[PDB]
DNA sequence: CGAGCTGTTTGCTGGATGTTTATCCCGGGT
DNA sequence: ACCCGGGATAA
RNA sequence: UCCACCAAAGUUAUCGCUUUGGUCAAUUAAUGCAGGUAAGCAACAUCCAGCAAACAGA
């Protein structure tokens, strides 16, 4: 299971790092796409992508590296790919899953859950967990607003694989 | 070698340099205005003279030279060398100035200062002359025949004779024979008499009709004789001597309350139309140059405005012999580039041969052209299980047209619709002086607002077309963001959301700021907003961030953005052509995929005349496009092809009753007989279970194509049409 | 082929003809 | 004297 | 005043029929096809006669 890390900077000041554990064996294609975006193998990735939608106590979202507002993003396999599987569910906080605009509309955007989301089971593919830096995740969440607007410019300054 | 010309379409924004965009726009508008007046004023002159005196020499004034003077009279410029004018030019200018002041007063028009208007006037006046000649040559004979029928009182005589004979209990066949003997034959005699300029024999027409005929013939010269003894042939041979007569014909048509027809071509579209641009026009109007541009510097001048190295402007055609010659046509949004090879310096399947018919074995595609189903296509090898059937419907082609029509209907301002309704109270095709003057005044009273609305793409917009209107964003099921009806972008991360109905109400309005920020970053939205408006919108967005719950900021933003609700009519018109081309190519690709690349097409002989309660059809354009793509196309008669059951050659009937297909007519006419489903009269027609008969049911198009296949097989076997379908 | 009487704007379909470039010189200014 | 428009004509 | 395409069934080569599965560039964006990066192809303005939508009047 590949592990990846993001460096989060608010208003140009680093605030911490978050370490993720990927379900490579359970969800191969989605995990591979996420790893490629993290490492920027294909010339594009989450590097510099902003967290355009953070809802406190509910979720953080990001991964839009072409528009920074949720209307962009693309996968290595193309614009979008079909849902792979739902062998994992939003059962515990800290789960990393793919954001989509409906069935078979997965792209590059991802979201991290801060509370259980049983109602989202079967709708969004869950493909990772947060193993370290969850305090940094809470710190980022504290900068969010109920409407999703961020109190400060939060971006993934750097990304990589451990 | 012969001369051929090709046109390449494109958009101004894609090839036109930004710094020179504004000079072009105004020019277009100016030209359009002049052209519009160049029509109306011209008519305003003729109707003025013809009503003033019947001896007026109207025929000689239908020329490009007179139209050029008419066009120039609407443009104010410094006086030239008057003594160098020709006698014809002097007479034309005097005639124009006779009514110049009256026309300006009636139309509330002022001359537009436009230097170097010679070339534009020449081109537009050549177009006007061509339009006049084409209209007359096309419709003079038909309108003359209609007038002759009206003069003979054919309808009244036929009705009276039919009623009289029915009162006497005459058989319908005898009634028709008597009508032919007593009505149609004298009418043909009158037609023959009029065609040769000779008055009809006494008793065929009453005194009033004879007087009207004499008045009509007084238009022509007394000694003038129609070429080859036929007026209809002389009109084509020597059109210039009939124009005045045509006008009189129109009046006679209006004498008997016949539906008015446009005798004088006019430009009435408020949307700016295409105008021709050449090297001189570009040099003197767009580039604002002040010196003569020679042919050697021809392409250099264009290079300063457009990139001649693009795909559109490069060589094209066989051996790349079709080169661009510095001539374009543009209407402010779209552009057409003309290429030419020379310098500017001045069948039925039943009648096919044996080999031709037998070479199509296993490749013919039988098509049934319908109204709603444009093409129902079936291949020879089609069977009950191997259903090699294709359907190209009217909906597929009309998607974009219906979408644009609905959008225009929904986005039409109240002022625009009211102005159109008011302007519709005055007829335009009528040749009456008073009616035309009233129409001119009515158009002048509403021309400004209509031009502003339809010219919103490049013209100044001031009027508030949507007062007291608040616009709120919405998201559809497909996560597409629309302001009210304007597409913004697809939100790919919209579905992830928490439990609905949060505690704080103001978040719903706060999402408005996020939607506005997403919208304002779009190119097609940012380009439509000027710097000052964008600054004000950003300030209002900041204020909304300060006080999201306040609706005043939202109302102000809606008022500012009301410009975005104006439709780009010219852009939609341009996109319609692309949509039509894409539909044609998609149909060709589908035909080749389903029926193979070397498929042979057999189309029905139905002509599809334009009928009331029915939308137009591409019957002729469809065949032309199919032939242009290389498909071998042949025509097969549809006589009794859709009336007999293929399984047993028995007649079919319309049995099922269904609610009205059109929902709006259900309340008035709820239920009607079905049209696409039929049942056979054999009453077994199948291995029926005998429970309720269960007659074999056939789709009308499927039965028609099966009968076409039967006819084709019979032709192949015996080279003769089937006796049943003969 | 298939569905139930007038005017404008739009558009969709159909029919007809074209798709510029030198040269002169008078008004006006310096 | 010498030049800068800009209308008007014509193939 | 409404209807984008491809398939299964009621069903029998069954409708502007109904019930299901699959597809989506949504568009008030842009010269359109394809080739994968080269290299080829594609008639347009005006006017007029009809027909459809909105409105208003017979
Ligand atoms: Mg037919
Ligand atoms: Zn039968």
């Amino acid at each position: 299971m590949s592990q990846v890390y993001f460096d989060v900077e608010a208003d140009g000041q680093p605030i911490g790092r978050v370490v993720f554990k990927l379900y490579n064996d359970i969800v191969p294609k989605t995990a591979e796409n996420f790893r490629a975006l993290c490492t920027g193998e294909k010339g594009f990735g989450y590097a510099g992508s902003p967290f355009h939608r953070v809802i406190p106590d509910f979720m953080l979202q990001g991964g839009d590296f072409t528009a920074g507002n949720g209307t962009g993003g693309k996968s290595i396999y193309g614009g979008k790919f079909p849902d792979e599987n739902f062998k994992k569910h939003h059962d515990r906080p800290g789960l990393l899953s793919m954001a989509n605009a409906g069935p078979n509309t997965n792209g590059s955007q991802f979201f991290i859950t801060t509370v259980p989301c049983p109602w989202l089971d079967g709708k969004h593919v869950v493909f990772g967990e947060v193993v370290d830096g969850y305090d940094i995740v809470k710190k980022v969440e504290s900068l969010g607003s109920p409407s999703g607007a961020t109190k400060a410019r939060i971006v993934v300054a750097k990304s990589g694989e451990l | 070698p012969s001369k051929r010309v090709i046109t390449i379409k494109t958009t101004i924004k894609g090839i036109w340099k930004y710094d020179y965009r504004q000079p072009l726009y105004d020019l277009v508008h100016t030209t359009n205005l002049l052209v519009t007046h160049t029509y109306a004023f011209t008519k305003y002159i003729f109707l003025k003279e013809l009503a003033t005196d019947e001896n007026f020499a109207f025929n000689e004034l239908i020329t490009k030279d007179f139209f050029v003077e008419v066009f120039l009279s609407l443009v104010s410029a410094k006086a030239g060398n008057s003594e160098r004018l020709k006698d014809t030019t002097k007479r034309y200018r005097s005639l124009i100035g006779k009514h110049k002041d009256a026309y300006f007063e009636d139309a509330k028009y002022t001359p537009i200062s436009l230097a170097y208007a010679q070339q534009i006037a020449l081109y537009e006046c050549a177009k006007v002359q061509t339009a006049y000649f084409n209209n007359m040559k096309a419709h003079f004979g038909n309108r003359l025949r209609a007038l002759i029928n009206k003069l003979f009182k054919k309808k009244e005589k036929v009705e009276s004779l039919t009623k009289e004979m029915e009162a006497n209990n005459f058989s319908i066949k005898e009634i028709k024979q008597a009508i032919r003997k007593n009505v149609y034959q004298p009418c043909n005699q009158v037609k023959l008499a009029i065609t040769k300029k000779n008055m009809p024999e006494s008793g065929l027409l009453d005194d009033k009709s004879v007087t009207q005929l004499n008045e009509f013939f007084s238009m022509y010269a007394v000694d003038y004789t129609f070429q080859k003894e036929s007026i209809f042939y002389d009109v084509v041979a020597n059109p210039e001597k009939h124009f005045k007569a045509f006008y009189k014909l129109a009046q006679l048509s209006e004498a008997y309350e016949v539906k008015p027809f446009a005798c004088f071509p006019l430009r009435r579209t408020f949307i700016p139309c295409y105008m021709t641009v050449d090297s001189k026009i570009l040099n003197y109007h767009i580039l604002k140059n002040k010196k003569v541009l020679k042919m050697d510097e021809k392409f250099n001048a264009w290079g300063r405005v457009v990139n001649l190295e693009r795909k559109a402007f490069k060589s094209q055609g066989c051996k790349k012999t079709l080169h661009f010659q510095g001539t374009l046509e543009t209407d402010g949004v779209g552009v057409s580039i003309l290429k030419q090879n020379t310098d500017t310096n001045r069948k039925y399947i039943e009648k096919l041969e044996d080999a031709e018919l037998k070479q199509t074995l296993g490749k013919c595609v039988l098509m049934d052209p319908g109204r709603r189903d444009l093409l129902y296509c079936m291949k020879e090898t089609s069977r009950a299980d191997k259903k090699e059937i294709m359907i190209f419907t009217k909906n597929d082609r009309s998607k974009c047209s219906r979408h644009f029509r609905r959008l225009r209907k929904l986005l039409q301002p109240s002022q625009i619709r009211e102005a159109e309704t008011y302007l519709s109270g005055f007829a335009t095709k009528s040749v009456n002086m008073e009616k035309f003057v009233e129409y001119i005044q009515a158009r002048a009273s509403v021309k400004d607002i209509l031009y502003e609305y339809y010219g919103n793409e490049t013209a100044k917009s001031i009027t508030e077309f949507y007062p007291e209107s608040q616009f709120d964003f919405k998201v559809d099921q497909k996560c597409n963001l629309y302001y009210e009806n304007l597409f913004v972008a697809k939100i790919r991360g919209f579905y992830p959301q928490p439990e609905h109905e949060p505690n704080d109400i103001t978040l719903k309005s706060h999402m408005y700021h996020t939607y506005l920020q997403i919208m304002l970053n779009q190119k097609h939205i940012s380009e439509r907003l000027n710097s000052e408006k964008r600054r004000k919108i950003e300030d209002l967005a900041k204020a909304i961030l300060e006080q999201p719950h306040e609706s005043g900021h939202k109302t102000t933003i809606s008022s500012l953005l009301g410009k975005l609700r104006l439709l780009p009519f010219r852009k939609m018109k341009f996109s319609t052509k692309l949509f039509s081309d894409n539909n044609d190519r998609k149909l060709v690709k589908n035909i080749k995929k389903k029926f193979g690349a070397d498929a042979v097409l057999v189309l029905g002989n139905w002509s599809a005349p334009n009928t009331k309660y029915q939308d137009p059809t591409r019957n002729k354009g469809l065949r032309r496009m199919l032939k242009k793509n290389g498909f071998p196309l042949y025509l097969i008669d549809e006589f009794r092809t859709s009336s007999f059951c293929p399984k047993c050659e028995s007649d079919l009937e319309k049995f099922k009753v269904i609610p009205n297909p059109r929902p709006h007519n259900q309340e008035k006419q709820p239920k009607v007989l079905c049209h696409g489903l039929l049942r056979c009269k054999n009453m077994s027609c199948l291995e029926q279970q005998t429970s309720e008969g269960n007659q074999r049911l056939w789709n009308r198009d499927q039965a028609a194509v099966l009968n076409f296949r039967k006819i084709l097989n019979c032709l192949r076997e015996t080279k003769q049409r089937p006796p049943l379908f003969s």
